[PDB]
């Protein structure tokens, strides 16, 4: 569940830079948001 | 080319002296009744089918 | 639609199965120089960051693109001629290689002739590395096609270019496309009464 | 009485030779001949889901989603009443009120 | 030869034609010819010069002009030039047809009330 | 303040550009730190490189924005008169009169080559807005520009679309022309004909096979 | 007869007159918070399409929950404030009325309107009123909230993805509220609102004096 | 002015008729004159009801006449009681056209209406114009220094109907009117009857100016100034930037059509594949 | 004077100096004159602004009624040179306040907006429709006389 | 004076009949445009004034026999197509 949440918020830091691709930096920035600050 | 430009297979003109067939500018043909005539037959051949 | 459908894959394509990178990159630029419109082209694959990475390696298609946009309209004849070998031994590009490379003649009569109201015909033949005669039939050939808005003035050597409507060419589809469906209409009533 | 009574809801005879504002006639046609353009692209669909459809779902299915074939053919009676209507007032109109 | 009007090979057929019989129907077509040559000049040409039209009318001697051109009635002008405007007539679309529209027009809304 | 940096270094969208220097001028601004003129500069840039240089008015006029009123804001402030008037003229005065603040800025000094072309379409377009056939020599006064220079341009911008028109060599003018739009209705008549057609292909199958 | 979709709703939307005068910046300190409602609320009703583009499922539901006094009504007033989408604002005290029926008749009431008046923004405060875990069927007062929250769970159900409709619901009392409202597809995005931390607190003295 | 238009409602019609027909008994066949009574909205007057009135004037003389005004007022009141919101709005006479008397009259209406409108309902049944005439009184000011009179400038008038007063009409008329006929075809209706409307209006002016030709009339110098303006507005069809609009108008209107035909066979085919497949499935089962 | 900017007509701007240049900038002692266009650089700006005016004044009457106009009688008309005028000109026609293609070539200024076929039979629809109100008046004007001649 | 198929009046004829210089003719023309006397465009270019109307004028009885002619002629166009559409949609008249 912590492995799906990290792919659903790598998608919205695309979102947030008004992106259509996800790319390699918003899943490690989505990594460290889900894991380390939650 | 003169009778292709009496029977109106072409617009043009030829000069004799210089020896050259000039060619019509081409007239719009939307600004024409041709669209409506296509159409016409177009149009009364699907209100028969 | 093929260029749509690749420049939307060109930053996602895994599909190695299929081809390799190189290679689809290789067709993305071919179908979108045939397919989009200048300025459509600038945006998609001349400043593609994707498209531009491919394009280091590949010397000749990277070429045979820039040539037709910076107008280097002799080194883009001398592209197309390698593009269209390439393509007649390629199983998806052979059926359309005669069509590919008379378009793509036709793009780049139609570009020099676009931004100029008459240029003369020695002018487009030493533009294209080409003769006056090589220059005059393709013209010919392709203005009565109705693809190329000009006409040749033969006696001064001087291709003089036109604007026609917009409305003229949809009436004509309107009608070609319109007598391909009445045929199917027609024929399916032919199929229905007996 | 009845004569008189049929004089409700009687145009005036302005109104016939009256010709509807051309940009509006062509904006109702692009608007109308767009709607079908989504409607052409549904009733696609209609044909090849009929086709498998049990005949109990020929109705109960058709109940509160939207027929592609009923609003074609609604689409294609107002434009060809609006059109052939504005063609001919305009046509009789040129005659009619002519300079020479 | 006469539908694609190949009118130097129409007169060229006197020299070649086959046998002596043939002669009296080549010149029946002849006459006809010349009429049609010239037709196509008042049409064709703006204007064309006196002597320049012989060999295009195939005449022999000026003097045959000068019969054949008030029979057609060239205005010939000073330059030795005929002056062809006729082109003005038009397919005259500066005029509407409107009661041929609007004719149409109503046999396509009989076509579409008319069925019942 | 580094983001948006790298984001305008790689000629991206300067929407995230810009973004990325607003947030980083009210963290500065917060602090009250000496670098958010810095930031507030680089705004102001990415709005004249986003082709809408009346807002840079609009965000010095604001609350946090008026304690930094200086020559800095005074330099891009200039710069988006003159790209809101299309002056190419005003241009080189902007970087003229406030060259320190904008051509020794290492950052702003590598967009100002694209903001030179960017001006050089917007005011050819002013120059030629009302004309239909027009000089070129008239033209390349009012720019003071080259012939060749402009010529050039205006044959690119006739491929870009930028413009309708065409170029007379022989007479050196530039002829204008007021394309209609295309129409429309045309269009979904054509691709009505298009999705009409599938159904006659529909209608097949099920002629064909039920019968 | 059937009736305009609009027609027959108990409850009405947001008038321009009745937009609260609370802006996003009269709250302090909430960015967390503020962000996560954009991203849930307001974003998806303008860029739908790069959601769809992207990938990402949009939050049908959003439930803000937390102590009492940390925003959580007020940013429901600042969103109603400064959306170009419709509001709908409701307290979930008045679904239970004296007349069977009318609680879940005007639950779809608000979900019709909302549907009808896309993009709309459902917001039902007190949603502990009609969602509580505990139920008594021999009592009219839960058979009838059952009745409620089960045409709220079908209301939203019946949402798909292409209508943009978004529900927030607050509540101060979450431990109380039935799973079944926090499943995915219903409120797939659960926004706390903590206490003020030390950073939050200097935001909101700024901000309030 | 002060009226846009006047809606003139069924029922003050077939009361009028009536009027008509019960005191143009065996008694005579004169003109009848009552009360019109209506309400308000904006600037359009809605004539709903009317009452008859006693009047009589002389055949020879335009200034003997007489109309009961304390009749006028009495059924007013009769009126007002059952519907207060209906108040005089103006008069009414049954005569084919105007008389010389009608501003005096009008006058005389007034007092009970500031605006009175004067609406001539024409009992015998025209074939091509509304029987109603609405009339309002205004000070035409001539510059030819003649002094301003009291003269009366036309209203468009139209007929509509209540909701229940169209319900009833329709009743009387259910099988008098022809409700099969499609829209498209009324529409043509519309247009032969705005041609035969011309052609009479046209023949009325060409009448006119004959009588004004050989003396009958005198040269009215108002009228001959509106006929220039008439002719003046004649639009020329043969000109060269007016054909290629219409053509292209035209063209734009057709292709539309041949569109909507084009759908239409199309449509026609579908339902002649269903009509075909029901017709084979049900004799498959017997 | 405001009349003058109020009659639909070209005013000079020469005669404009000549007939109020004195009372309006120097005035009179019996009537004192404003500092809108005083000796001061306030007032001579204003002053070349008032020429603006005038200028645009006949460049808006110029749009009305000429459709096609000469670059050389424009420059007449406005008391400007041709490259002043063009400039002016130009000057107006980007901040769109009026419609003008200038051909410089053939010195040629264009009034004209090309016609729509929309707008083409548009204005052929609406004399249509004048011309049946004119007609429906006109019936009632001789019913009238009618009326009263009988 | 001018039908309306040639009120197209050039700088010279305004010149010649007025008596005034052609330079004068342009703004002769603004003040019968101004005042309301007459409608119309100029041509500058092409030194032509494009006249569209009239203000109406007294008549004389023979000019009325004239206006009348006229009528008679689009009575006739009127009723000509009246009974061209009446026979041509006749069935589907209602
Ligand atoms: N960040 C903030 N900045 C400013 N005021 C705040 C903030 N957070 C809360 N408040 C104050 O909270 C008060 C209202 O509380 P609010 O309704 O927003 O909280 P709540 O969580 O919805 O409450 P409850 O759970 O009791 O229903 C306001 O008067 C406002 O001043
Ligand atoms: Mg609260």
């Amino acid at each position: 569940a912590e492995v799906k949440g990290v792919c659903t918020e790598a998608g919205m830091y695309a979102l947030r830079e008004r992106r259509v691709h996800v790319t390699q930096e918003d899943f490690e920035m989505a990594v460290a948001k889900v894991m380390q600050k939650d | 080319v003169a009778k292709a430009i009496r029977d109106g297979v072409i617009e043009a003109s030829i000069n004799h002296e210089k020896g050259y067939v000039q060619s019509k500018e081409m007239i719009d043909i939307y600004s024409t009744r041709e669209p409506q005539l296509a159409f016409h037959q177009r149009i009364s051949f699907c209100l028969d089918i | 639609q093929a260029a749509e459908l690749f420049l939307d894959t060109v930053s996602t394509f895994t599909s190695y199965e299929l081809m390799d990178y190189k290679t689809f990159v290789t067709y993305t630029v071919y179908v979108s120089m045939i397919a989009l419109e200048r300025p459509d082209l600038r945006e998609k694959v001349i400043k593609g960051a994707e498209i531009l990475e491919v394009l280091h390696s590949l010397p000749a298609v990277r070429q045979y693109l820039f040539s037709l946009y910076e107008c280097r309209y002799s080194v883009f004849f001398q592209s197309l001629a390698v593009v269209e070998q390439e393509m007649k031994k390629d199983w998806l590009f052979a059926p359309h290689y005669r069509y590919y490379v008379r378009e793509m003649r036709i793009h780049a009569y139609s570009q020099l002739l676009e931004s100029y109201r008459s240029l003369t015909l020695g002018y487009m033949a030493e533009a294209f590395g080409v003769g006056v005669e090589f220059i005059d039939q393709e013209l010919s050939r392709f203005i009565a096609a109705g693809r190329l808005h000009c006409k040749i003035d033969k006696v001064n050597e001087i291709v003089e270019t036109n604007r026609p409507d917009s409305k003229n060419w949809q009436y004509q589809e309107t009608i070609k496309k319109g007598d391909l469906l009445l045929n199917r209409v027609q024929k399916l009533s032919r199929v229905i009464n007996m | 009485e009845q004569k008189m009574l049929l004089n409700l809801h009687k145009k005036s005879w302005m109104e016939g030779l009256t010709l509807q504002d051309y940009s509006e006639h062509c904006k109702h046609n692009e608007s109308v001949v767009k709607e079908m353009l989504e409607l052409a692209k549904n009733y696609n669909k209609a044909v090849e889901e009929e086709d498998k459809m049990t005949p109990e779902q020929l109705a109960i299915k058709n109940v509160g989603k939207q027929d592609p074939k009923r609003h074609l053919e609604e689409h294609v009676d107002v434009l060809m009443t609006s059109n052939i209507v504005q063609c001919l007032a305009a046509m009789l109109d040129t005659v009619v009120f002519k300079l020479i | 030869y006469l539908m694609e009007g190949s009118y130097n090979k129409v007169f060229l057929a006197k020299g070649n034609i086959p046998a002596e019989s043939y002669t009296f129907f080549i010149d029946i077509l002849l006459d006809t010819i010349r009429d049609e040559i010239a037709g196509c000049i008042e049409k064709a040409y703006e204007k064309i010069l006196f002597t320049e039209a012989t060999r295009i009318l195939f005449f022999n001697t000026p003097k045959k002009m000068t019969d054949y051109a008030k029979k057609r009635g060239w205005v010939l002008g000073p330059n030795n030039y005929y002056s062809f405007a006729s082109q003005q007539q038009k397919p005259e679309d500066t005029t509407i047809p409107s009661t041929e529209l609007a004719k149409q027009v109503i046999e396509y809304a009989r076509q579409l009330e008319m069925i019942v | 303040m580094q983001s948006g940096i790298i984001h305008a270094a790689e000629e991206k969208d300067w929407k995230t550009a810009y973004s990325y220097f607003y947030e980083a001028f009210e963290g500065y601004d917060s602090i009250d730190s000496p670098k958010a003129i810095t930031s507030l500069k680089y705004m102001l840039l990415c709005k004249i490189m986003l082709n809408t240089p009346e807002d840079v008015q609009a965000l010095v006029s604001g609350k946090l924005a008026l304690r930094y009123a200086g020559r800095q804001t005074e330099a891009l402030k200039c710069v988006a008169q003159a790209s809101k008037n299309r002056s190419l003229a005003d241009f080189e005065k902007a970087l003229t009169d406030y060259r320190a603040e904008l051509r020794d800025d290492p950052i702003i000094s590598t967009h100002l080559a694209k903001l030179y072309d960017n001006l050089l379409e917007q005011n050819l377009i002013r120059v030629i807005e009302p004309f239909s056939r027009v000089q070129i020599e008239h033209i390349s006064s009012l720019i003071k520009l080259s012939k060749a220079d402009v010529e050039r341009k205006l044959s690119q911008m006739i491929l870009d679309k930028k413009f309708h028109g065409i170029l007379d060599q022989g007479e050196g003018v530039l002829i204008i022309f007021d394309e209609p739009p295309v129409d429309k209705t045309y269009e979904a008549a054509l691709e009505t004909i298009q999705n009409m057609s599938k159904v006659v292909d529909s209608l097949y199958n099920k002629a064909k096979k039920l019968t | 007869d059937v009736l305009p979709p609009e027609a027959d709703s108990s409850i009405m939307m947001l008038t321009s007159d009745q937009k609260p005068d609370v802006m996003y910046a009269d709250i302090g300190g909430m960015d967390i918070q503020k962000q996560e409602v954009r991203e849930a609320v307001e974003l998806p009703l303008t860029h739908f399409e790069l959601y769809k583009q992207i990938g990402i499922d949009p939050p049908r539901g959003v439930l803000m929950y937390g102590p009492p006094g940390c925003g959580k009504t007020m940013l429901a007033k600042a969103v109603a404030h400064h959306t170009t989408a419709a509001f709908i604002r409701v307290v979930g005290s008045e679904f239970v009325q004296k007349y069977l029926g009318e609680g879940p008749r005007m639950v779809r009431d608000v979900f019709r309107l909302a549907k009808e008046n896309a993009p709309a923004i459902i917001f039902i405060d007190e949603i502990d009123a009609i969602a509580t875990k505990r139920f008594d069927a021999q009592t009219g007062a839960d058979r009838e909230v059952q009745r409620i929250l089960l045409e709220l769970l079908n209301q939203m159900d019946g949402f798909d993805q292409n209508v943009n409709v978004k529900v927030i619901m607050a509540t101060n009392r979450a431990d109380t509220l039935d799973p079944a409202l926090l499943r995915p597809g219903r409120l797939d995005r659960k926004i706390e609102f903590p206490l003020p931390d030390r950073r939050q607190k200097r935001l909101i003295f700024s901000t309030i004096t | 002015l002060a009226v846009q238009k006047v809606v003139v409602h069924p029922l003050v019609l077939l009361s009028v008729v009536d009027h008509f027909n019960r005191i143009g008994k065996v008694g005579n066949q004169k003109r009848v004159v009552g009360v019109l009574l209506g309400s308000w909205q904006k600037k359009v007057l809605d004539v709903s009801n009317s009452f008859a009135v006693p009047f009589d004037e002389d055949d020879k003389d335009d200034s003997v006449w007489f109309l009961d005004h304390d009749y006028l007022e009495n059924m007013y009141g009769m009126f007002k009681k059952v519907n207060a919101r209906e108040r005089i709005v103006g008069w009414y006479h049954t005569g084919p056209k105007l008389h010389k008397n009608d501003i005096a009259i009008n006058e005389l209406m007034k007092r009970y209406c500031p605006n009175s409108v004067l609406v001539i309902i024409d009992v015998k049944p025209k074939d091509l114009g509304l029987p109603t005439e609405a009339y309002i009184s205004v000070e035409e000011v001539h510059d030819d220094g003649t002094p301003t009179s009291k003269t009366f400038e036309h209203v468009t008038s139209e007929i509509g109907a209540e909701e229940a007063e169209e319900v009833g009409v329709e009743h009387l008329l259910r099988d008098i009117k022809d409700t099969t006929v499609g829209t498209l075809s009324q529409r043509i209706t519309n247009q032969v009857h705005g041609l035969k409307g011309l052609n009479s209006k046209l023949l009325d002016i060409r009448s006119y100016l004959e009588k004004v030709a050989t003396g009958k009339l005198p040269i009215n110098h108002q009228i001959i100034y509106q006929l220039q303006d008439v002719f003046n507005l004649l639009p020329d069809v043969s000109l060269q930037e007016f054909v290629k609009a219409f053509y292209l108008k035209t063209n734009d209107q057709m292709v539309v059509v041949y569109l909507a035909s084009l759908i239409r066979s199309v449509v026609a085919l579908h339902n002649l594949i269903n009509n075909k497949i029901a017709n084979r499935d049900a004799e498959k089962k017997e | 004077l405001l009349k003058l900017f109020t009659t639909m007509e070209l005013m000079r701007w020469s005669t404009l100096v000549e007939d109020y240049g004195m009372e309006l900038r120097k005035g009179s002692l019996e009537s004192p004159a404003t500092d809108v266009f005083g000796s001061t650089e306030e007032g001579e700006k204003r002053w070349k602004d008032l020429k603006n005016r005038v200028v645009e004044h006949n460049i808006r009457i110029m749009a009305k009624y000429y459709t096609r106009i000469t670059m050389k009688r424009m420059a007449q008309l406005l008391d400007l040179s041709v490259d002043e005028s063009e400039a002016f000109l130009s000057n107006l026609v980007v901040n769109k306040t009026i419609f003008a293609k200038v051909d410089r070539l053939a010195g040629i200024i264009n009034f004209q907006r090309p016609k729509d076929p929309n707008n083409l039979l548009n204005d052929w629809s609406q004399k249509l429709n004048s011309l049946m109100s004119l007609v429906n008046k006109t019936t009632h004007l001789i019913a009238k006389e009618e009326m009263i001649h009988n | 004076t001018r039908p309306a198929n040639h009120r197209q009046l050039t700088f010279e004829e305004i010149a010649k009949s007025a008596k005034i210089t052609v330079n004068e003719v342009e703004l002769l023309v603004m003040k019968a445009l101004s005042v309301g006397l007459v409608k119309g465009s100029i041509d500058e270019v092409d030194k032509r004034v494009h006249m569209t109307w009239v203000q109406p004028r007294v008549l004389d009885l023979q000019q009325i026999k004239g206006m009348k002619d006229r009528l008679e002629f689009w009575c006739t166009d009127v009723k000509s197509m009246e009974m061209l559409v009446e026979h041509q949609a006749h069935d589907i008249l209602t």
